[PDB]
RNA sequence: GCUAAACCUAGCCCCAAACCCCACCUUACUACCAAACCUUAGCCAAACCAUUUACAUAAAGUAUAGGCGAUA
RNA sequence: GCUACCUAAGAACAGCUAAAAGAGCACACCCGUCUAUGUAGCAAAAUAGUGGGAAGAUUUAUAGGUAGAGGCGACAAACCUACCGAGCCUGGUGAUAGCUGGUUGUCCAAGAUGAAUCUUAGUUCAACUUUAAAUUUGCCCACAGAACCCAAAUCCCCUU
RNA sequence: CCUCCGCAUAAGCCUGCGUCAGCUGACAAUUAACAGCCCAAUAUCUACAAUCAACCAACAAGUCUUA
RNA sequence: GCCUGUUUACCAAAAACAUCACCUCUAGCAUCACCAGUAUUAGAGGCACCGCCUUCCUUAAAUAGGGAUGGCUCCACGAGGGUUCAGCUG
RNA sequence: UUAAUUUAUUAAUGCAAACACCUGCAUUAAAAAUUUCGGUUGGGGCGACCUCGGAGCAGAACCCAACCUCCGAGCAGUACAUGCUAAGACUUCACCAGUCAAAGCGAACCUUUGAUCCA
């Protein structure tokens, strides 16, 4: 019955995760900033 | 400042509908007079100590009755044994006494049909609950 | 490891490097002089010892400063360094009780003020400690001369500050045109606060307004190599000849 | 102005040093608020007659109300600074 | 939330407005009152309360041919499309108002009483007293308020000075000058009260949802309850 | 106690032992008598005189006490007049 | 005799010194349309917890503060 | 991106019976009554049969919203990314634990059963115990001795 | 012998049984008409469902731009 | 228990929750919900459709079943909980 | 929740402060917030106990438990040296606390409850 909660979709990904929404506040600007900190390869989803 | 705060006394502290307010206001203009805290000790008195219930108190007028002349009475009535405060339960060993049969009645009645005692017993008594409440002051 | 230099020290360092070092000297100094404020919120000691009753000995005593709090709408005003007190208070006084957050804020009025040097009339958000200060100097424009920026504690105040002194500097004959006399004695007047316009002209100026006016100040379209080669080869053709 | 105190108090600094705050340094308790403070009066000198304070040129004792809001900004009056004292002074021994 | 109110429309039309539905959500996105949601899709008419608005470049009573009466998804009075001059508007139908009625609207305070025929609007100083008025506004041309339901019928109870006492449905008085516009009659649709919803669907498609937890407060609902006084502590719940 | 403080890594003093007892310097410490102050109206002369008394501590209680201060309360302290000069040091003692 | 066993430098730690073409904020890496500032709290110690505690050297753990106690 | 609710704009609902139905039977579809199987399983909730609804308060795709003492809830303390009487991650944090568990070479020696305490699962003092040191009696112990009221023994100490 | 199976679209995934030579490597491949990516503005416009829309039946009252 | 519906995703689908109906309380009012609404309205709570008044039988055996504001009235419905005739059957 | 502590925050009022709005200070509420759940005894209840003292258990130095068997107390009367000092001792098994007391000085010629801090 469960284990099938992420049901892809690429609209939802990039509205919830993106780049644009991170930068959009200065709490998601600071997620950035630790995963450039960190040294992550993907900054952003 | 003073008719709304005795209106807001009225209905937060005390509960009452807006349509008993009105009526309250209505048939005895003297509760606007009457200082707040002797106004809700009198409402309380009713509510807790006597187990009135809002409407029997709007349709008795009791806030109209003075608060010396209600303890006289009704202190009388339970040491006497003929008033019991319902319990919990809201019920009583024996029904009481109706309140235009307890204030709205003359001294002379209010002995001869509700109490059945004597005024001289009556007046002993007042004076000793007199002194009583000048002690607790 | 360790920073050659101590983290507190990393402003100073920088306003030693890059533009911030060709700033003017006398607007690089005012940064980094720093005054305490006058007392507003708290009572200052009188002298720097005092006799403590509990035991009769002459202590030192300091006067520590209440933190203020200024929200962005005081540097659209003039508060007379009056602010925000972001604080904690014992319920009913005695520390053997609650412990809660208080915040006390300044009355807050709207006043409309002529400035006599700038001719103008504004309407600013002010407080009773302002007008009283105002009253003190004798007029707004008197207060903005004389209160120094700490104990001004605004950026319109400061603004301020540096029309009033750019006016003087200039002896700007806008204030009040056709009628000489009355400009004159403005300016005499007002004369004593009188100072340099290259001075005037920064005063008040936050840092990253210092660094815009100095980027402004030095930005040059580069000249073509053009010019600079045919003036070269003009010149060494000039010495050839005479030689 | 709201004046406070310090409940705790807190200890010397040094010179050069700066006081170094606490938890407990935050708390505070309010000795008093001015606004509460009695009026005091207002030292003017006036320029044109108005009724009831003066005529011109005599240093009057005004609620601060009047003098800011009525006086001054409608030009009635002038500070009562030496400069104004002086000049009304020279105006008077002129006559 | 991204949320921006459907209500943008500036300028006043005759064409049903697409509305958007709410939930009973704030612009922040929390429900703000309960038991809202779903319910048929509607489309808002612009009902213009200010019955007395001579038409542009015009002034003084004119008069209306009632185009229509329609049901209103919106209301519970039913609305009439009511033309004049060059111009359409909708308004809230009287209980006896039929297409292809004359209408009159009137600023005039005659000094005698104008004959009230139900659906004219007059200012209420005209009206004689006691008479059946509705959509009333609280001050000279503000728009009417009050008495737009269903049926309902306020009284003009009193007029003296410039001001008239109304009583409102809910037989409360109110003072409003006498300048201020009202229509007479009971508004339409007067048999609402009667209708029987029947079903708990038909509640749906009106749009009304059943909603749980609607106090938010700790421990939800709560009941007034009078705090005892000290001396009568003993007496608060005396056991059986 | 503090065995080693937060800013200077020293150890401290617990200040309800200083307020309370007097240590002489060859390790006795003196203390006055619980209730001497109280209720003195009941009672006896005896009673009283034994609780105006100056009373020494137990050998543990005075090592516990000796833990508590620091070595700057056991020092030779030469006041002017101290009542307690003479007791500061014993005599004729064996073992 | 299988599985395995072993290995030594890849680097790291602590100091010192020294102050260190094109594309991309739209769904990033997409050539081109009319707006910041604002007390940390709490764990924890006090054997609970509620005020409180808990974010060069020497003077000195002294003066002081403190449910005058933990402790500072 | 599950789920709860909501917003926008979509979509699906055979056949028969009945007539404009929160209508009947019954597909698709949705659910999950009962039974069996499965129980590291096909599955971290399934399978087979049986069963409820199946034009509605229905089901459902898409995008958007509400965020943690908060949301949402036809209140089951239900749901909010498999473990929600209050999510998850990071940090404070090596939280705290009078509680459980663990605590690694050889060899020798000495070494065992009251008071207070929000205290009896703990601690402090005592007693005991260990080490080192000082100097001088220590234990055993007969005779003598230790109460009136109304037994076994014990205490005390010259000698030894 | 078996199947509410199959083929497409959407969504998702992203080369994941094409060829070749030794699971790995190399080589190849999906070609726009379908679909997506739109619109020059200012204003003024736009009461009259749908249900074969004609009767009939309503209520829950229902995507509606020219100069 | 009126009903169709909802619910403890993963041990409870129910008599619990909701529900039309009814009652009580609160509110006289507009430009971000309620609401582009206005007392026949809106919000909250309670209650429950609706309507009317104030020892024997069953079995052979029966701890089972059925019958001799309040009091009643169960039309229909139910994977609800009991009892039963007849049939059917490993 | 009628447990304790608060009202920071809102809502009301009141008082000042500025001449509807706003600041400060009080009071009352609403909403909440923080924190606690003593010990020993008692299976069919509806509690009892918690400190001190006397008697038995515990017969004869001291010491000895219990949900053990019984009893009693939270002071009074007296005087107002019932003052001050001080050798030496006892001690409720620790400490705290509690007792007795020669000599001396001074008047005269006594028989139970509780610490610290804080006021
Ligand atoms: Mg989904
Ligand atoms: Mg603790
Ligand atoms: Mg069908
Ligand atoms: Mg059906
Ligand atoms: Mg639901
Ligand atoms: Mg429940
Ligand atoms: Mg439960
Ligand atoms: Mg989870
Ligand atoms: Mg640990
Ligand atoms: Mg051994
Ligand atoms: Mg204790
Ligand atoms: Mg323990
Ligand atoms: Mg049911
Ligand atoms: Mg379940
Ligand atoms: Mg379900
Ligand atoms: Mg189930
Ligand atoms: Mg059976
Ligand atoms: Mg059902
Ligand atoms: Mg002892």
């Amino acid at each position: 019955a469960r284990g099938n909660e992420y049901q892809p979709s690429n609209i939802k990904r990039k509205n919830k995760h993106g780049w644009v929404r991170r930068l959009s506040t200065p709490a998601g600007v600071q997620v950035i900033l630790r995963r450039m900190l960190k040294g992550r390869k993907s900054l952003s989803h | 400042q003073d008719i709304n705060d005795t209106v807001r006394l009225l209905k937060e502290k005390c509960l009452f509908t807006v349509q008993q307010v009105t009526k309250i206001l209505h048939s005895c203009p003297s509760v606007l007079r009457e200082d707040l805290g002797q106004l809700e000790y009198k409402f309380q008195y009713a509510y807790f100590r006597m187990g009135i219930k809002h409407p029997d108190i709007v349709k008795s007028e009791y806030l109209q009755y003075s608060l010396t002349k209600i303890k006289q009475r009704h202190i009388y009535l339970e040491r006497l044994g003929r008033y019991q405060t319902p319990d919990k339960k809201g019920q009583t060993q024996i029904p009481n006494p109706l309140l235009k049969d307890i204030l709205r009645v003359s001294e002379a009645e209010f002995l001869a049909r509700t109490a059945c005692t004597s005024v001289e017993e009556f007046q002993v008594f007042k004076k000793l609950l007199a002194r009583e409440e000048e002690e607790s002051e | 490891p360790l920073h050659k230099y101590p983290v507190w020290l990393w402003k100073r360092l920088q306003l030693r490097e890059g533009i911030c070092s060709r700033l003017p000297g006398h607007y690089l100094r005012s940064l980094e002089e720093e005054r305490t404020p006058t007392p507003v919120h708290y009572r200052p000691h009188g002298a720097k010892f005092k006799i403590n009753p509990k035991n009769g000995q002459r202590e030192r005593v300091e006067d520590v400063p209440i933190p203020i709090y200024f929200p962005p709408e005081s540097q659209r005003g003039l508060w007379g360094g009056e602010g925000w007190i972001l604080g904690q208070i014992y319920a009913n006084n005695d520390k053997l009780s609650k412990r809660l957050k208080k915040v006390w804020k300044p009355q807050l009025f709207e006043r409309e003020f002529y400035s006599e040097i700038l001719d103008k009339k504004f309407t600013v958000t002010v407080t009773m400690r302002t007008l009283d200060l105002i009253d003190e100097a004798y007029g707004l424009d008197f207060y903005i001369l004389k209160t120094p920026k700490e104990d001004l504690c605004s950026k319109f105040g400061m603004d301020l500050k540096r029309g009033m002194l750019l006016r003087l500097a200039r002896q700007d004959p806008q204030l009040h045109p056709e009628d000489p006399e009355r400009r004159a004695a403005i300016y005499d007047k007002y004369k004593e606060f009188a100072i340099p316009e290259e001075e005037a002209e920064w005063v008040g100026l936050t840092l990253e307004e210092a660094i815009e006016k100095q980027r402004l100040l030095e930005e040059k379209d580069p000249v073509p190599l053009f010019k600079i080669y045919v003036a070269e080869l003009i010149q060494q053709l000039q010495q050839q000849a005479l030689s | 102005t709201v004046i406070v105190e310090r409940w705790w108090k807190v200890p010397l600094a040094g010179e050069g040093r700066k006081p170094r705050l606490h938890r407990r340094h935050r708390v505070y308790k309010l000795v008093e608020d001015t606004k509460h403070r009695p009026k005091e009066n207002l030292e003017l000198i006036l320029t044109q007659s108005v009724e009831n304070v003066g005529v011109r040129g005599d240093l009057v004792s005004v609620k601060k109300s009047l003098g800011r809001n009525r006086l001054l900004p409608q030009g009635l009056a002038v500070y009562a600074s030496p400069e104004n004292k002086k000049l009304f002074e020279e105006e008077k021994l002129l006559r | 939330a991204n949320f921006v109110s459907w209500k943008s429309r500036t300028k006043y039309t005759i064409t049903p407005v697409k509305m958007r539905k709410s939930g009973g959500r704030d612009h922040t996105g929390r429900i703000r009152v309960h038991g809202i949601g779903g319910g048929h899709k509607q489309r808002y008419r612009m009902i213009d309360f200010l019955r007395f608005r001579p038409e542009e470049t015009k002034s003084g009573p004119f008069e209306e041919k009632v185009i229509q009466v329609r049901y209103d998804p919106c209301r519970s009075a039913d609305i009439a499309l009511v033309a004049g001059g060059s111009r359409k508007r909708w308004i809230i139908a009287t209980e006896n108002m039929q297409a292809g009625d004359t209408i009159l609207n009137s600023n005039h305070i005659g000094r005698m009483a104008v004959a009230a025929r139900e659906g004219d609007a007059h200012p209420l100083g005209a009206l004689p007293v006691g008479t059946l008025i509705n959509n009333v506004e609280s001050e000279p041309g503000r728009g009417a308020q009050y008495i737009r339901a269903a049926g309902t019928c306020g009284v003009l109870l009193r007029k003296v000075n410039g001001t008239a006492i109304i009583q409102l449905p809910s037989k409360r008085q109110m003072q409003v000058l006498e300048t201020c516009v009202a229509t007479v009659g009971r508004v339409s649709n007067v048999d609402h009260n009667k209708r029987v919803i029947g079903k708990a669907g038909r509640n749906r498609w009106l749009g009304k949802r059943p909603n749980s937890g609607r106090w938010h407060r700790k421990g939800g609902w709560a009941g007034r309850k009078i705090r005892p006084l000290p001396p009568m502590k003993s007496y608060v719940k005396l056991p059986s | 106690l503090t065995y080693f403080s937060a800013r200077k890594g020293k150890r401290k003093t617990v200040k309800a032992v200083i307020d309370r007892f007097l240590r002489l310097h060859c390790g006795l410490w003196v203390r006055r008598k619980a209730g001497y102050k109280k209720k003195l109206w009941k009672k006896t002369p005896a009673r009283k005189k034994r609780l105006r008394e100056f009373v020494f501590c137990n050998k543990t209680q005075s090592k516990l006490l000796d833990k508590m201060t620091t070595s700057f309360w056991k020092r030779r302290n030469w006041y002017v007049d101290d009542p307690y000069q003479k007791y500061h040091d014993r005599t004729n003692l064996k073992v």
